[PDB]
Parts: structure tokens; C-alpha cells; sequence
């Protein structure tokens, strides 16, 4: 295959991703969830772990780690310390409103996912840490959780196999570093969020000390889909190491704002075009696009006419895919003052743990404010870019990675823009 | 705003806190979540409980957690402080949140926040002076295809336009309850010209199966 | 650590006492500012006997070599978590 998009109904692994229809047990049972879910379990660990390897599913948190190779680090042994899977479904991530969607929406397909996740990696139970925001989404997944418990397919005895699983919600409390794994792990125990390092890895030190697997509600959530329609069904769509459906968040200046699932490699324009009723004022009022949430550098109008919104096409775009969250920003941007607030956002969304984010991410801060209303002057541009580059990769987790690249991104595909907003600064104040 | 406490007359360790039976029942099952040795896990939903019954947290909620938790004090002080629900001063009754990020600062956000700022009469982190409104400005809301929206103590108000936030306020003043959801044409998230996707029926159970399962 | 890296070789403590006029620190120790730099200890040892200094030599403390890891931090059973981070 050579052109991707234009997804099937028949091919899509979140029907009723609308709400249109019963989120609860009999709308599940009825759109196709929680079928065959005793074989699944009894077919053991490693069938499950194939089937994850051959779908080619990565890690739709946003850094894409392949999923069976991330769940294979639980197919060991016990040593006495019970295994958890944790659900990760803070999802701070600006731009970015997809787990949401699945929590409130197909809430039995994400307990059918941690009940299949969890019987892969032998874990005991499932610890799904919603956010504390998603007060409805909770109580809405704790319904169907109850739902399942009392139609035997989770707890004592889960789908009749003789496996024994419970599912654990555990709201948040207001803080994007608890989204991080190490951090969401602290968060879960009752501690600050702050990440821990890695090595230990939470496959060996997780949550209360356990083995634990800690992924995403989209990457869990498909794992039934995947283990009942097959890997190479999930491997047939996208390119290869980009295989899959996705669900994409396009959002900003789009005419019809929207959450869709959609084929894996298929381009920005026709994504954008198609499902969000293009960009408000034309194509060629596009000035740039935040490909993937904030975590991502922008890219220009020039890069987004044949971009591939994959991993791999998104990486030679000099950006990242991340959580696949479209912010598109027309012509009429203060793009310097997009960025500057979402620089704030990560000065305030920063658990100030290590040095480089907890200072640098504020005095990046107080750069892009002076940069708005171009009180500086242009031998700062570079110095910023130092800046990011002395956070990149020096910090515990990767929130001063995610604060670099915006910096980066704007910098890179628009230092004109800021040259002449502060020598205007420059002719109207001096 | 501060991260410091000094004892005031209406908080300090002799302010009056105590949970509620049902809500010592509700605090039991909270800690039967988690493993034994490990009751400190307990600590950020047995807190949030603690701002349920109460509105906000003085400084006896916070050791009231500490000593059915058997925590030391710093160790909830130190959540209480790091994340941004716990409300340390008491708020308003209608503790209003607007999500001013990048994606629903582009969808004009401002607009909401000075409708609600001119409708109320108070600005950015104050509180109407009859106790039923505090007015802050929070970060990305997780409804970002929905921009742009605010939060009302449980309750995301999406899609709005200055009158639809007027809409709400006027009708949380009058004492009724308002519609959590999007205040324009579609549902939830869907593309509001039609549906551009999952127009089909559902395949139901059985559809494309793997052999061999 | 770089200041327990040399042996060195100083001398007791004679008396300082108040001047009179300035309350400066007034001493009548020659010796009580020489402090010399050695390599080894038995360098230092072979420089006091051969100057007709009685000495008193104090064993090298260094350090005995530690445990550490990061993860005894988030233990499952032992005592030896944080109770914060
Ligand atoms: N979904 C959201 O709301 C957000 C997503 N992100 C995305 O998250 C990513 C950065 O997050 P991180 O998890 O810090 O980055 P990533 O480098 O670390 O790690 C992803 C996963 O791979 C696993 N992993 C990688 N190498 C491993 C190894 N050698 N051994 C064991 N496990 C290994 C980690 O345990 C982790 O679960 C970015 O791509 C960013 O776009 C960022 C912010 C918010
Ligand atoms: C600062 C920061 C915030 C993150 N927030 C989330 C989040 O809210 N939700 C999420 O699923 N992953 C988030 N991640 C990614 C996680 O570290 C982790 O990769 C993911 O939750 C689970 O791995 P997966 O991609 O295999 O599903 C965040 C990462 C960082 C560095
Ligand atoms: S880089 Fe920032 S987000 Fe990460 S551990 Fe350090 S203070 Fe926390
Ligand atoms: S940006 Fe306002 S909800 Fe995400």
C-alpha cells in the first residue's frame, strides 16, 4: 500500500467514539467488546504478547515504544512483589482530548483492554489514574466498572478463566507532571508528582515497589481489538513501524474542531481538509501547525502540504507525532504570543524537581514574555536557543524536552518574525 | 497564592474539622484500594474527600488526613501544596475555571473570561463578595477540540460564546442547575457539519475474528 | 577532597594572647604557622626524625566505600523508602 487515509467504519477500533451510542454494558456487548474474552485469557501471556509484536503497535502516550516489546519486560517470574498494570488517562496534554473520549465513551473496551493488558504481563490488578478534571469521565468508567464486576468479567474469577483481576480508578488532583509514568506512579502512592529516574525502569520498581507496566488508554484499549481481529489487521494499516489506526485531536483555527480515528500515515492537508472542514480562511490562510500537542515543535505551511502524520514522516518533518493532536494556527496568530503561553503553561505544569526545567522553563518564560512585546534584542534569539539546548536531555523526565521543543520549533521556523517584532520594538520605543 | 501557612483566626490546628460517618465509610474503602503497608497511597483521594465535605482545606483537614492515614503532617502538607484542586483559602460556591491555554486562547477564550469578569464584577482570582463565585484562570482542561470551555466544580461547559457563559451564570445565580456539555449544535467532539465518520452501524459481536480464538 | 589528598606536619598550639594596645593576637611560637605538604606518611616521619621533632602520626580516614541505589528508595517491604522525594 502507498497512499494511507480515508478509514473504514468497518475497520475502526472506537465505534461509539461519539457518544451516539450505549457506552454501557449492552451498547459494549452489542458493538462487539467483551466477546471471546475467556480464549483470550486462557490462550496465555506470550499469545498475547505475539499478537502485540506482530500488530506493530507503539506507544500512543506519544513516544511510540513499541507496546508488545514494553509489555514482554513483565514476562518473568514473580519474586513475591505482585504486578500491576497502571492505565495511564491524565492526559494534560494541550491539544490533546482523546482518552477522555474513550473513558466516557467506550469505558467496558478500555476494562476489556486492562484486563487483556493485564493478563500479558501477569499482572494483579489494574490502576487506571484518571485525571482528577475528568469528574464525570471517572464516575462514568466507575459505572461500567461495576458493570463488570457484577456480569463476572472482572475481580474473582475474570470471564470465567480462573484468573483473578480487579481494575482500580484513582482520580488525580490537578497536576500535567502526574501524566509522566514515574511521576503518575508517585502520584498513585501518595507523594508529590515528581518522576523518578530511570534505571530502575517501573518493569523492575514501579508502583508500591512492584513490577508495573504503566501505558496509555489508547494503547490499551485496543489491545482486545488487536488480540480478536488479528496483528496483521493492526499491521495493515499505516507504514511500516507506523502501523494502525489513530485517534487525532484537530483543534484551533479548523472550521469544525474535532476528534476522529483515522488511518495511521495519512497526510496533515487531507486530515485537516477532510474531517475538521479545513482551516478557517482557506488552506492559504495556514500560517502553522503544532503536529502533535504542545510537546511538539511547530511546523510551517511549506512542511505541512505533503507531511505524513506518523512517527517516522513527523521525525524527518524535524518534529514529533507525540499524542497526534492537530493545533493549527491560521495567519492572523500572534504565533510569538501561542508559543509564550504555552511556555507558561510549562512553567506552571513543572514539579520543579530538578534544576534545568525548574529554572530554565521560568527564565525561558520571562524570554518569550519580553520576546511578545520584543523588549530584547536579536543576540538573545541564540542565547534562547542555548538555553533550550542546556534542558534538553539534561533533566529527569522528559516536560524539559517537551518545553526545549516549542522553544525550538518557533526559533527555528520563525526568527524573522521575531527579528522584526523587536526592531519594531526598537524604532517605536528608542 | 502563597505556599507558607500562618495560623489566622479562621484557619488554623484548632479550626473544627471532622469527616462524617459515611464519609469514614467512604475513607475505609478508599484505603481497602490499596496494599497493605502502603495506607499512604490513600492520602490524595482521602484529602480530596476532605475538600468535598468541606469546600476547601484548612489547616485541620490536612491533619486530620495525617492522623487517620498515620502520615506525618509535612507529607500531606506537601500535596496539598503541590497540586493545584486543593483549595487552601476558602473559594466560592461556583468555583469558576477557565482554560486560557493555546488551543482555546486561539478559539478566543478572552472573550469568556471578560464576559464572566464584566457579569460578575470581580477579576482574575477573586470572589464575589455574597461567597458564590470565585473566578480563576486554570491550564489546558482536557477538552481542547471543545475550545473554547471552562470548569464549574465538577462540570465542563464547552463550545461557549459570551452569552452562553452569561447563560450559565445567570441560571447558576437563580439557584438551578445548568447542562454540563457543549453549548453549540453538536454533542460531544464530533465535526459540526455531520458526522465525517461513524456513519455506519456498529459490526456488532463476532466481526472479523481471527481463526483459531 | 582534594585537601585530604597530602599528608601534612604542623606543631602544638603555643600561647596567644590580647596586645595590649590593639588587642591583636600577640604569640611568641615561631612554629606556629609552619604547616608542611608530604606525599606519604612515612616521608613525613623520616622528615621529623630527622629534625629532632617528637611527632605523633594519625592514621589516613578515608572513607569506607558505600551502597547506594536508587531504587531502595520505592522499596515494596524494606524500610528504606522515602517517605517523599
Ligand atoms: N499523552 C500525553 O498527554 C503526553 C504525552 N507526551 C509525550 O510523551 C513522550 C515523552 O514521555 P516519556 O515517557 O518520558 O518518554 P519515553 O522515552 O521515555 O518512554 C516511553 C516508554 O518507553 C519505555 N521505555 C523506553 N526505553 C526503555 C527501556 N530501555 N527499558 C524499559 N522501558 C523503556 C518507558 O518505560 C516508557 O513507558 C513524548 O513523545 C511526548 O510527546 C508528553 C506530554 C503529554
Ligand atoms: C511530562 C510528561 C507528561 C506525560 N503525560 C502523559 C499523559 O498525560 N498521558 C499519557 O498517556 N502519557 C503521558 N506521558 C507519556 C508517559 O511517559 C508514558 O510514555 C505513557 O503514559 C505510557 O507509555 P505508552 O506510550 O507506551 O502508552 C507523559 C510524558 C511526560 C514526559
Ligand atoms: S524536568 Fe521539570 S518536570 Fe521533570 S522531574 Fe524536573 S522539575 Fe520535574
Ligand atoms: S487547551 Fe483548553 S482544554 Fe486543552
Amino acid at each position: 500500500k502507498t497512499s494511507f487515509g480515508s478509514l473504514k467504519d468497518e475497520d475502526r477500533i472506537f465505534t461509539n467514539l461519539y457518544g451516539r451510542h450505549d457506552w454501557r454494558l449492552k451498547g459494549a456487548q452489542s458493538r462487539g467488546d467483551w466477546y471471546k474474552t475467556k480464549e483470550i485469557l486462557l490462550k496465555g501471556p506470550d499469545w498475547i504478547l505475539g499478537e502485540v509484536k506482530t500488530s506493530g503497535l507503539r506507544g500512543r502516550g506519544g513516544a511510540g515504544f513499541p507496546t508488545g516489546l514494553k509489555w514482554s519486560f513483565m514476562n518473568k517470574p514473580s519474586d513475591g512483589r505482585p504486578k500491576y498494570l497502571v492505565v495511564n488517562a491524565d492526559e494534560g496534554e494541550p491539544g490533546t482530548c482523546k482518552d477522555r473520549e474513550i473513558i466516557r465513551h467506550d469505558p467496558h473496551k478500555l476494562v476489556e483492554g486492562c484486563l487483556v493488558g493485564g493478563r500479558a504481563m501477569g499482572a494483579r490488578a489494574a490502576y487506571i489514574y484518571i485525571r482528577g478534571e475528568f469528574y464525570n469521565e471517572a464516575s462514568n468508567l466507575q459505572v461500567a466498572i461495576r458493570e463488570a464486576y457484577e456480569a463476572g468479567l472482572i475481580g474473582k474469577n475474570a470471564c470465567g478463566s480462573g484468573y483473578d483481576f480487579d481494575v482500580f480508578v484513582v482520580r488525580g488532583a490537578g497536576a500535567y507532571i502526574c501524566g509522566e509514568e514515574t511521576a503518575l506512579i508517585e502520584s498513585i502512592e501518595g507523594k508529590q508528582g515528581k518522576p523518578r529516574l530511570k534505571p530502575p525502569f517501573p518493569a523492575d520498581v514501579g508502583v508500591f515497589g512492584c513490577p508495573t507496566t504503566v501505558a496509555n488508554v489508547e494503547t490499551v484499549a485496543v489491545s482486545p481489538t488487536i488480540c480478536r481481529r488479528g496483528g496483521a489487521w493492526f499491521a495493515s494499516f499505516g507504514r511500516e513501524r507506523n502501523s494502525g489506526t489513530k485517534l487525532f485531536n484537530i483543534s484551533g483555527h479548523v472550521n469544525n474542531p474535532c476528534t476522529v480515528e483515522e488511518e495511521m500515515s495519512v497526510p496533515l492537508k487531507e486530515l485537516i481538509e477532510k474531517h475538521a472542514g479545513g482551516v478557517t480562511g482557506g488552506w492559504d490562510n495556514l500560517l502553522a501547525v503544532i503536529p502533535g500537542g504542545s510537546s511538539t515543535p511547530l511546523i510551517p505551511k511549506s512542511v505541512c502540504e505533503t507531511v505524513l502524520m506518523d512517527f517516522d514522516a513527523l521525525i524527518q518533518a524535524q518534529t514529533g507525532l507525540g499524542t497526534a493532536a492537530v493545533i493549527v494556527m491560521d495567519r492572523s496568530t500572534d504565533i510569538v504570543k501561542a508559543i509564550a503561553r504555552l511556555i507558561e503553561f510549562y512553567k506552571h505544569e513543572s514539579c520543579g524537581q530538578c534544576t534545568p526545567c525548574r529554572e530554565g522553563v521560568d527564565w525561558m518564560n520571562k524570554v518569550m514574555a519580553r520576546f511578545v512585546r520584543g523588549d530584547a534584542r536579536p543576540a538573545e534569539i541564540d542565547s534562547l536557543w542555548e538555553i533550550s539546548k542546556q534542558i534538553e536531555g539534561h533533566t529527569i523526565c522528559a516536560l524539559g524536552d517537551g518545553a526545549a521543543w516549542p522553544v525550538q520549533g518557533l526559533i527555528r521556523h520563525f526568527r524573522p518574525e521575531l527579528e522584526e517584532r523587536m526592531q519594531r520594538f526598537a524604532q517605536q520605543h528608542q | 497564592a502563597l505556599f507558607v501557612h500562618r495560623d489566622t483566626p479562621k484557619n488554623n490546628p484548632e479550626t473544627p474539622f471532622d469527616f462524617t460517618p459515611e464519609n469514614y465509610k467512604r475513607i475505609e474503602a478508599i484505603v481497602k484500594n490499596y496494599p497493605e503497608g502502603h495506607k499512604a497511597a490513600a492520602v490524595l483521594p482521602v484529602l480530596d474527600l476532605a475538600q468535598r465535605q468541606n469546600g476547601w482545606l484548612p489547616i485541620s483537614a490536612m491533619n486530620k488526613v495525617a492522623e487517620i492515614l498515620q502520615v506525618p503532617p509535612m507529607r500531606v502538607y506537601e500535596v496539598a501544596t503541590f497540586y493545584t484542586m486543593y483549595n487552601r483559602k476558602p473559594v466560592g460556591k461556583y468555583h469558576i475555571q477557565v482554560c486560557t491555554t493555546t488551543p482555546c486562547m486561539l478559539r478566543n477564550s478572552d472573550s469568556i473570561l471578560e464576559a464572566i469578569q464584566k457579569k460578575l464584577g470581580i477579576k482574575v482570582g477573586e470572589t464575589t463578595p455574597d461567597k458564590l463565585f470565585t473566578l480563576i484562570e486554570v491550564e489546558c482542561l482536557g477538552a481542547c477540540v471543545n475550545a473554547p470551555m471552562v470548569q464549574i466544580n465538577d462540570n465542563y461547559y464547552e463550545d461557549l460564546t459570551p452569552k452562553d457563559i452569561e447563560e450559565i451564570i445567570d441560571e447558576l445565580k437563580a439557584g438551578k442547575i445548568p447542562k454540563p456539555g457543549p453549548r453549540s449544535g453538536r454533542f460531544s467532539c464530533e465535526p459540526a457539519g455531520g458526522l465525517t465518520s461513524l456513519t455506519e452501524p456498529p459490526k456488532g459481536p463476532g466481526f472479523g475474528v481471527q481463526a483459531g480464538l | 577532597v582534594n585537601n585530604t589528598k597530602k599528608w601534612k606536619m604542623e606543631f602544638d598550639t603555643r600561647e596567644r594572647w590580647e596586645n595590649p594596645l590593639m588587642g591583636w593576637a600577640s604569640t611568641a611560637d615561631p612554629l606556629s604557622n609552619l604547616v608542611l605538604t608530604f606525599s606519604t606518611k612515612e616521608d613525613a616521619i623520616a622528615f621529623a626524625e630527622k629534625n629532632g621533632w617528637s611527632y605523633d602520626v594519625e592514621e589516613r580516614k578515608v572513607p569506607k566505600p558505600k551502597s547506594k541505589s536508587y531504587g531502595a528508595n520505592f522499596s515494596w517491604n524494606k524500610r528504606t523508602r522515602v517517605s517523599t522525594k
